């Protein structure tokens, strides 16, 4: 209690509200005569019509402080606008009861309920986790998806977004993952299984009302709404606000995981919308573009979002981040998927060609990756054949795709017997292993058995990746 | 005729599936990626040039207005 | 992303590859209808062999 | 002294800075945020803060230290986690029990409380001691058993007092010198500016291999102790895995893993794996964490500290080179250094060169990379060390036309290009053989002739086979497998065998995580023998189609040769490889009758 | 009030504009040119002029209007042709008697001379009234029987005086409120900013289909009242059929046509054919102009007008949705609006994103499209409207890689994919089923199960039949008809019948001008029954060629099923469809003997 | 265009406006734009000339109250012979159709070297009819286009499958293309052909084909014009 006792919250602080507006340009408002501006203070703008919108200082120079306005600068008048300086950077009221609440991208509740009855005003975009205090995520979470369990395994605390495009069922896959996420070997602390559930935190940035309603309804159907906190920033919401929305979501995820010890599963949908917000802000500020008009600091800011994951030494919580980003034209080379792939420990690639073939989920195995899969699988966790089977599946899938491409030019007859085996493997693979029901939950062992059944197409001698010790144990009826 | 038709159909399928389907991505890369990035860098450099020129001329105009006032 | 020529991206090379693409496309169509004629004659000859 | 006048990202402009100089460490704000001056305009000096800049106010003091960014060099570097400013992360977490990096924290870089056992060197009182002289040795680790306490460079004099053998902390005086009347004191540690490379007697030519354990890297594109290596590839190619495998299994006597702007889970990984892995190099089974020090800067950690991270890491590498230790530097991603420079320049307003990068990026890269080569360490006793800079490059979009890759290519001697397509097939380490190269192959003939005389010949043979099969493969995918000579089919099948069983290296399995050079040479010999004997048998009457089936056992045997345990010893592995070669010889002799 | 400084085309730096707000419309010069403030710098306001600026002096007044770009909402909006700035083109023509549009013309958007009959609502004096509350209805046209008078949003208070039943103009005061002592006068119209969406109590899920009357649209790719639809706005493709069907036969109680940036002679067609489009939904033949407003912008109209045209149209549509009327908005070419955005961004100098398009193009498109949708209108009484956007994208010659087209296809849930070739073959309405799609199929399951339960199953079966024929035509062309099984011939014949009968709708006839959803469902049952009976009979050993030569009479009956006149009555047409189904079942039973 | 507006809309004349070298005007426009320190847009051309080209082009068309009309025929030189260039692209945005002058036809000595396969008049159908030229104008134009395209394809196959392997329509199409390009398209620089003379020359070219596969001409017109 004494740790909680020390607050210094009762110290009231009067605020300097300035009528000294000088200029407005794009989303930026300039104020003169500011007395000791802080670099990143939040300000409140009382517009002439009486409305109050939220601002943030992006640059200070002596007596002037450049302010960006989250809700846009339309209607701002130099004569009437009044700017009150909060004195501190952006903070959000957080508490455990704030789970089950729906919020805007600025933290304002929109569930027709009360405001957040805070336990602490956590600073936004919190400081990076000490690399010494981190714990390497090696606890597999069984997502029930064979394309993501046997291959592309996720462990608790891993950053792993869903690479997709507009129209593909990325958000259905995300809903399924949040629906059936669970440890492969659960703690089994109690038969109740109350602490075994994931405390989802969902952030929506620039998503249409249909997707927000879909996610809300899907959380409702599974009883997950009592455990999930939503931060909705729809298409009609202000674009500058899309920057702070994932910051709010990750701040509450950090509070829940590293302070209340909850296994948080953070979902950040349409990271490409956040990227577009960043690009709009940068083009407004005339900063140097990195690639395709995106800011040079895109990698650093995206990492600041993504790196707020993993689990820490003395704390029994974790933040498993599963963003969703819309690849603009199915291009990995685009900056949004490129930097994300550079930061986020792997990616689950949703494929348009697979989707057109009617396969659900359309997870393209080859472009997908899971960096910390290597330590989440093996003898003590999952099964001793997991790594070799996954590698052989990757190899045979690649060979099958290459052989199909060869058949596309030289006909099926010219294919070697290995090529025909590879087409057989690819067909059965895509249509019976990747293909999975939207509500079907396959344990990693069932998916491993299906993978072995697929691999038994080839005779034992051509399964070169699989080590002989494993191959002489699992190839014959396991 | 079977031999000739097999060779011709193989060549046509190759052109449809590999030759054209690689030339089109190569052209798409060239123009859409690299020419756009070069034009974008020229835009940024010339805009920075304009910003420097305008700030210099604005400072000169401010100095002239000040000495007119004085 | 996809097969690539790995070529020097310039306006000269862009025009070169546009001409190459047009030539390859017209050659593909050209050989396609050549093969249509050849396979028509091939089906005819197969009927002659059959009877 | 000075006061903040402007804050805009990591860049802070401080006024009343009339007495400050370029690249001078300055303490910013009431938290004493560390930064250095990168510009002066009259009394206003631009500062790139090395910590989080949020919350700085105008008017708060900006103290100027007068010294450049200096890294402490002494006992305690090894087995330690550091940030860009060489703040010990373990000590940060212990002193501030929070799990975060508190801004403005000022932990001493090297522990001042550990009592190091000091054995005085060959120098006695009255001797003339110069920069780089070993005036004592200190038991740091059981692996680094003699951490030799060098005299600081740029300092010389006559020994006045030398501490006898005993236990001394880093703040206790050890050596006392007299240059020309001024009497100076020296301790276990000494600071060095991270931007001026440490002096050496002479840069020798690097001619001993940096055996990294990867079959493709050791065989086709070898690096040398003292070489510069670039590993550019898209995300997921596996450059950090190659870097980590090098750090674990190279023949280096020290490793400086610099996580320049990369994910912190990699640092957690190395911190949790290195104490679990051991080397016999010191003469006893001892953990590699005793041999590795880190400079950690996660991608969300401050941007300018990313630039500082490479420099502190390379100065640590130079310091351990000055002790006669073959130290290898791994920069986890130098492209992150380049993006840090680009962000700082964009804040500054400098005109970009290409893709937004500053016009001086190539100069900085060249100056950093030139600090690598094998050299005779300064002072006496005479000794030789090396600094193998193995820096991974992360080009945007995976395109090697990226300015960082283009600049680095003209600087490094080794280019381990990574192929995204090969990585997607999980064909790691996914070296793009068709573009990758090494300019140290000619230098290493001296080593090969002494150790593995046929190694360069078989390396060239395999490169010829791979190139021939690559052109064959493009021809086939244009026209089909028909009309290929049986020799052409043998080339294609042998190169497929190579790509699937020799260039392949699982990196996490017991049998082939580390492939020692003798095993790599034996596998090279076995694969070349298989190719040559198939070619000869088919040329001498036999046909490849039924020969492949009639001799599938030998193909499976060379496939399984990668499953040989390196722990069986060189004798056992070589004996079993010779057995394999003899069995292949007799099988191909009998099958072609 | 203000003055003028630097003028470079439309950018006009003002003076003494201390009280101007951002994005506030001002009157520039003595001609009162319209323009919006783009920047504020002290007393200087950067104004972009909404039209030609050739004659402007330095110092002549600039009067600030006090409001952003806003549209006058009220009666008289029906049957009026506007530009993006909602300038009444007709009223401009008669007022000026001029071929052109005079510069600085300021005719009111809504006619102030027309006297409208006003019937007051339930609200009395002293009642508290809120935004969106209907306090009266005005008989606008015969199609719009009651243009309900909404209290403007953001305005509320106690009703102090309300005009009795009578006939009024727009300038005359109609209702009076007091909020907190302050007294407000409300008239028959009000102005709402175009760039802020009109608020609603709740945005409902659009789930009632938008019956366009076209069989292909209503069956295979159904849109929804409050849905979103994208169209390729090419020339040869019969998009005029789609626009005329939505404006002539759809469920919409109002139609907003937005001809943004169209050609000069294309807007001539749009403005000349619409006056003679007539409807029977009212029970009497009346022009659709009584229900439709046109926003007409030739490419020479000012860039601001072209950019704001879609916002003006969507604001009018939102205004008519807030009255409870299902309104459909048709955008002539959103690519022209994106070109207007690119010009605006270039003239403001904003850095581009994708070959010149600004960084916010996707954000602007998403925000604009989100304004569509079914919603419960603000205020009382409870009512529900819907805005359906049917926007056509016309990039550079089918270059659908345009970021405008990419964003539109990523936002819109329905793509009707008109094809040039299908128009060449005179296969109207020329919908390319292969590329067209609709993502509202799942939502309309409620409506189907409520009314036509088998509709989704038949739609999916028709999709499968057409897709199978599409993928089997290549094997036909490559191999010959002889290689086809009997069931494949069944699929081909049934699919050809579908293409010639169901997808192809004459439209210009009397039996195919409007195919209702129930007649469409009956035709789907007929076609699917034909396919199923043929498949079953042939699976019972029957040779398909004999049946095709034998069952041509039932095929002809199915062919003439599209000739059934919908005006004959739902019961009569359903009975004759039942007779058709009975006859086809009987004849298949006979012929399968 | 001011003179054309005056004449057509005040004197009530029918005015044709030929704006030759629109590309040179675009170069001048770019020079003027860069004179005002504006940063160039795509391909160095300023980003706002779609507006200026629109102001130039839209000063045309016929109007309600005036019997006069303005018809514009802009003439622009494609730099490096591509449509993707900003000037032809924007002109295609703003204008109805385009006429193509082909270098390949020019090198063959054909004048005018108008390549009719790519050239299109979007609203041609409004200029042709019974009281507008002749009742056969539209279908004769369609048939000419179809047979010319078939002739070009058959000329492609002439060097690939041989002359004798072509179908009878292709053998007719080679000589139709010959007569077409060098008698009908090939018109003297001072040869004034009225629309009816050009139409009956087109008919004389179309009289070589048989009834069965003149399929894009209406059977009424075909049976009234082709058979005598
Ligand atoms: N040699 C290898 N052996 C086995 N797995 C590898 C190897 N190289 C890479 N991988 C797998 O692929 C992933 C590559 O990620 P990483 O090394 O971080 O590449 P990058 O740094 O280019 O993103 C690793 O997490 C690892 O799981």
């Amino acid at each position: 209690i004494n740790k909680k006792a020390v607050e210094q919250g009762f110290n009231v602080k009067p605020r300097l509200n300035y009528n000294t507006v000088s200029g407005v340009n794009g989303p930026l408002v300039i104020l003169e005569k500011v007395k000791f501006p802080r670099y990143n203070e939040i300000v409140n703008l009382t517009l002439p019509d009486g409305t109050v919108r939220q601002g943030q200082v992006l640059e200070i120079r002596g007596d002037r402080a450049i302010v960006q306005v989250f809700e846009g600068t339309s209607g701002i008048d130099v004569k009437k606008t009044t700017v009150e300086f909060t004195g501190e950077s952006l903070r959000i009221p957080v508490s455990e009861d704030m789970l089950g609440r729906i919020f805007d991208g600025s933290g304002r509740p929109i569930d027709n309920g009360p405001k957040v009855f805070a336990e602490d005003y956590l600073d936004i975009n919190g400081s990076p986790i000490n690399p010494y205090a981190r714990i390497y995520p090696e606890e597999m979470i069984s997502t029930g998806v064979s394309a993501i369990d046997t291959m592309n395994s996720i462990a608790r605390g891993q950053k792993i977004p869903i690479f997709s495009a507009s129209g593909l069922p990325h958000n259905e896959i995300a809903a399924q993952i949040c629906r059936q996420a669970g440890l492969v070997r659960p703690t089994k602390d109690v038969h109740d299984g109350h602490e075994e559930n994931f405390s989802i935190v969902f952030a929506a940035m620039g998503v249409n009302l249909e997707t927000a309603r879909f996610f809300k309804q899907d959380f409702e159907e599974n009883g997950s709404l009592e455990r999930t906190s939503l931060f909705l920033n729809l298409a009609n919401d202000p674009t500058i606000e899309r920057i702070i929305t994932p910051r709010l979501a990750l701040t509450t995820a950090e509070y829940l995981a590293y302070q209340t010890e909850r296994h948080v599963l953070t979902i950040l949908t349409d990271m490409s919308s956040y990227a577009d917000a960043l690009r709009e802000v940068s083009a407004a500020r005339e900063e140097v573009p990195g690639r395709r008009g995106y800011p040079g600091y895109m990698y650093t800011d995206l990492s600041t979002i993504y790196e707020r994951a993993g689990r820490v030494e003395g704390r029994n919580g974790s933040i498993t981040q599963i963003p969703i980003l819309t690849m603009p034209n199915d291009d990995i080379t685009h900056p949004i998927p490129d930097l994300t792939g550079y930061i986020t420990e792997g990616q689950i690639f949703v494929d348009r060609q697979l989707h057109n073939k009617g396969i659900y989920p359309p997870i393209n195995v080859l472009p997908s990756l899971s960096r910390l899969m290597k330590s989440a699988i093996g003898e003590g966790m999952t099964r001793k054949d997991h790594g070799d089977v996954s590698n052989q599946l990757y190899a045979k899938y690649a060979i099958g795709k290459d052989a199909a491409a060869m058949k596309a030019v030289v006909g099926e007859e010219a294919l070697s017997i290995e090529d025909k085996l590879s087409l057989e493997f690819l067909e059965k693979f895509e249509k019976t292993f990747i293909t999975q029901g939207a509500y079907e939950d396959r344990t990693v062992f069932e998916s491993l058995d299906q993978a072995w059944s697929l691999l038994r197409i080839y005779p034992k001698e051509m399964l070169n990746r699989i080590s002989p010790k494993i191959l002489d144990e699992f190839y014959d009826r396991a | 005729a079977f031999i000739i038709l097999d060779e011709v159909i193989k060549v046509t399928n190759r052109r449809v599936n590999a030759i054209e389907h690689v030339i089109i991505p190569r052209t798409e890369n060239t123009i859409a990626y690299i020419n756009s990035e070069l034009d974008e860098l020229d835009r940024e450099e010339f805009y920075r040039l304009k910003k420097v020129q305008e700030k210099k001329q604005n400072e000169t105009a401010k100095l002239d207005a000040e000495m007119k006032l004085k | 992303s996809g097969n690539r020529e790995q070529v020097f991206p310039t306006r000269m090379t862009l025009g070169l590859m546009k001409t190459k693409l047009k030539g390859a496309n017209q050659g593909y169509s050209l050989l396609k209808r050549k093969s249509e004629a050849l396979t028509k004659r091939f089906r005819d000859i197969t009927k002659r062999i059959d009877d | 002294y000075g006061a903040i006048y402007s804050v805009s990202g990591p860049v802070v402009i401080a006024e009343n800075m009339i007495g400050c100089a370029m690249y001078e460490l300055v303490k910013v704000g009431h938290d004493n945020l560390v930064g250095e001056v990168i510009r002066i305009d009259g009394d206003k000096a631009t500062i790139q803060v090395y910590e989080e800049t949020a919350g700085l106010t105008v008017g708060d003091p900006v103290l100027r230290t007068g010294k450049p960014l200096s890294v402490e060099l002494g006992p305690g570097l090894m087995e330690t986690i550091y940030d860009g400013i060489q703040r010990p992360l373990k000590a940060i977490k212990e002193e501030s029990q929070s799990i975060y990096i508190p801004r403005g924290i000022d932990t001493p870089a090297l522990d001042r409380t550990i009592k190091w056992q000091f054995t005085p060197g060959k120098f006695q009182v009255g001797d003339h001691i110069s920069g780089g002289d070993i005036y004592g040795s200190v038991f740091e680790n059981s692996l680094i058993s003699s951490h030799k306490i060098l005299l600081p460079p740029r300092s010389r004099g006559t020994i006045t007092w030398i501490a006898p053998a005993g236990e001394y902390t880093l703040d206790e005086k050890i050596l006392e010198v007299e240059f020309d009347g001024k009497k100076s004191d020296f301790t276990l540690y000494h600071t060095w500016p991270v931007r001026v490379p440490r002096p050496v007697t002479e840069k020798l030519s690097a001619d001993y291999p940096l055996l990294t354990g990867q079959r493709v890297l050791d065989a086709l594109f070898p690096c040398v102790q003292g070489g510069t290596t670039c590993i550019p590839g898209a995300f997921g190619c596996g450059k950090t895995v190659i870097s980590q495998s090098l750090s674990k299994y190279s023949n280096s006597d020290a490793i400086i893993y610099v996580g320049c702007g990369e994910r912190g889970n990699e640092m957690a990984e190395v911190l949790m794996e290195f104490p679990e892995l051991y080397t016999e190099m010191s003469g006893t089974k001892e953990p590699i964490m005793k041999r590795t020090t880190l400079v950690a800067n996660t991608s969300n950690m401050p941007v300018a500290a990313r630039e500082a991270s490479i420099y502190t890491g390379i100065t640590l590498a130079e310091y351990f080179r000055d002790q006669g230790k073959n130290v290898s530097m791994i920069a986890d991603s130098s492209s992150r250094w380049a993006e840090a420079l680009r962000e700082i320049s964009g804040r500054l307003g400098e005109m970009p060169a290409d893709q937004g990068f500053p016009a001086y990026l190539g100069a900085k890269l060249a100056s950093f990379y030139e600090r690598a080569g094998k050299a005779v360490a300064l002072g006496s006793p005479d000794r030789t060390g090396s600094v193998s800079i193995v820096a991974a490059v992360s080009p945007a979009g995976g395109d090697f036309s990226d300015p960082v890759t283009t600049a680095t290519l003209g600087i490094t001697q080794v280019f381990w290009g990574l192929d995204k397509k090969l990585a997607q097939r999980k064909h790691f380490p996914s070296i793009n053989t068709s573009v990758s190269y090494s300019k140290y192959t000619n230098v290493l003939n001296k080593f090969y002739d002494s150790n593995y005389p046929e190694f360069p010949v078989l390396r060239d043979r395999m490169k010829e086979i791979l190139s021939n099969a690559e052109e064959l493969e493009q021809v086939v995918q244009l026209v089909g497998k028909s009309a290929l000579s049986d020799s052409d089919k043998i080339t294609l099948d042998v190169a497929t065998l190579i790509k699937e069983d020799f260039l392949q290296q699982n990196g996490y399995s017991t049998y082939d995580a580390f492939c020692p050079i003798w095993k790599t040479f034996d596998m090279m010999r076995a694969f070349i023998s298989y190719h040559d004997e198939a070619q000869k048998a088919v040329a001498n009457g036999a046909n490849w189609s039924k020969l492949a089936d009639s001799t599938g056992d030998v193909k499976h045997a060379v496939s399984s040769s990668k499953f040989f345990e390196p722990s069986r010893g060189e004798k056992e592995v070589h004996g079993e490889f010779e057995k394999l070669l003899s069995t292949m010889q007799e099988r191909f002799a009998e099958s072609t009758d």
